[PDB]
C-alpha cells in the first residue's frame, strides 16, 4: 500500500516502420534546457517565524523586525553571490540606494497579541493560572 | 494542422486535410518537406509498412536536391527498399541525405 | 523490437506493451505523466518525489 | 432495539435513498461503491513547418 510521506498522528514478423538510431541532436540541448527548467520548478520557499507554534508561542529568534529584513536581505544577496561564481553579487538586495527605514518584515519579537515575546506564551499563561490557586489545610 | 487519429477496431486510421477534411492511408498525396522533416519520426511507424505494401503514393515538393545515383543488371531481380528504407530513416529535422 | 500504434513509443515486452496501453485505456489479458516527441527519439516520464531510483525521469 | 434506526428494514413503504439525517442517524443505507481508473497524463508532442 501507499506509504506516507509526513509523520502522522502516532509468423509476426517485426514491421518495417521503425530502427531507431540518434541522428538529430537537439539543437538548444534538450538535457541543457532540462536542468534549468529542474532548477526553474523548486517550490515555494516557507516562511513561518511569526506564527503560533504547537504550544502557543511565536517561531522566531527575538530580533525586532528593522535588523530582521536588513539581516535577511544581506543574507540573500549573500547567498546570491554564492550561487554566481563572482565574489561581489552583481544584483544587491542590501543598500540598493533607496532608504527602507519604515520597513518591517515577519518573526518573532512581537506574538499575535501585539506584544514582547521575550517571554513565552505559554509561561504567561501557566503564570497566569498560578497566580491563584487554592490548597486545602491540615 | 496535420494530426493523426488511430484506428480501432479494425477501422482505418486516417489523416487531417488541410480543408479539414479526414481520408485514409490512400490516394496521390502531396507534401512540403517541411511538414516531414518536422515530425520525421513518428510518420516512419505509420507511413511505411503502407509505402512497401499498399499503393499509399506521396509526391514531396522540395524544389532542389543533390542525387545519387545506382546501377543494376537488368536480367536479374532488383528491390529499393533497403536504400529507401535507408533515406526515410535518415531524414533529419535538420538535413537531408542525397 | 514493440511499438504501439496510438503513441511511436519503442516497446520490448508483450507485458510491456499491455502495461503501456492501459494509460490511454486499454485491456488485454505507475508514473505520473508520459511524453512523447515526434522528431527524436527521447521521451520523457515523471515521477512523484518521494519515490528513490530515478532511471532518466523527472 | 431501535427500530427507528434501521427504517429501510422496518418500513415497508420507505423509499430506498430516503434519509431523516438532521434528525437521527441510520445504520444499513444505501451506500453506493466505484471503480474508476486515474490514468497519468500522455501527450503525442508534433512539431509545425
Ligand atoms: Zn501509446
Amino acid at each position: 500500500r501507499i506509504p506516507r510521506k509526513t509523520k502522522g498522528k502516532s509468423p509476426a514478423t517485426a514491421e518495417p516502420g521503425t530502427s531507431n538510431c540518434e541522428h538529430y541532436k537537439a539543437r538548444p540541448g534538450i538535457a541543457s534546457v532540462q536542468k534549468a527548467t529542474e532548477s526553474a520548478e523548486l517550490p515555494m520557499k516557507n516562511n513561518d517565524e511569526g506564527t503560533p507554534d504547537k504550544r502557543g508561542n511565536t517561531k522566531g529568534a527575538l530580533v525586532n523586525e528593522h535588523v530582521e529584513a536588513r539581516d535577511e536581505a544581506d543574507d540573500a544577496t549573500k547567498k546570491q553571490a554564492k550561487d554566481t561564481e563572482k565574489a561581489k553579487a552583481q544584483v544587491t538586495y542590501s543598500d540598493t540606494g533607496i532608504n527602507n527605514a519604515n520597513e518591517l518584515s515577519r518573526s518573532g519579537n512581537v506574538d499575535n497579541e501585539g506584544g514582547s515575546n521575550q517571554k513565552p506564551m505559554s509561561t504567561r499563561i501557566a503564570e497566569a493560572t498560578s497566580a491563584i490557586v487554592s490548597k486545602h489545610p491540615a | 494542422d496535420c494530426r493523426i487519429s488511430f484506428g480501432m477496431n479494425g477501422a482505418a486510421p486516417m489523416i487531417r486535410d488541410e480543408t479539414g477534411m479526414m481520408v485514409p492511408f490512400e490516394g496521390n498525396w502531396i507534401f512540403p518537406l517541411a511538414l516531414w522533416q518536422m515530425n520525421t519520426r513518428y510518420f516512419n511507424q505509420q507511413f511505411d509498412a503502407w509505402i512497401k505494401t499498399g499503393e499509399l503514393r506521396i509526391r514531396i515538393e522540395m524544389g532542389a536536391y543533390p542525387y545519387m545515383l545506382h546501377y543494376y543488371d537488368p536480367r536479374q531481380y532488383a528491390n529499393a527498399w533497403n536504400l529507401t528504407s535507408a533515406w526515410l530513416e535518415e531524414i533529419t529535422p535538420t538535413s537531408i541525405p542525397s | 523490437g514493440y511499438q504501439c500504434h496510438v503513441c511511436s513509443a519503442v516497446l520490448f515486452s508483450p507485458l510491456d506493451l499491455d502495461a503501456h496501453v492501459a494509460s490511454h485505456g486499454l485491456h488485454g489479458n505507475r508514473h505520473i505523466t508520459e511524453f512523447i516527441s515526434s522528431w527524436q527519439n527521447h521521451p520523457i516520464v515523471q515521477v512523484s518525489a518521494d519515490v528513490e531510483n530515478r532511471k532518466t525521469a523527472q | 432495539i431501535p427500530v427507528e434506526r434501521y427504517n429501510i428494514l422496518t418500513n415497508p413503504d420507505a423509499p430506498p435513498t430516503q434519509i431523516q439525517l438532521p434528525e437521527v442517524v441510520d445504520l444499513y443505507n444505501v451506500v453506493t461503491r466505484y471503480a474508476y481508473e486515474t490514468p497519468p497524463i500522455t501527450a503525442v508532442v508534433m512539431g509545425v513547418p
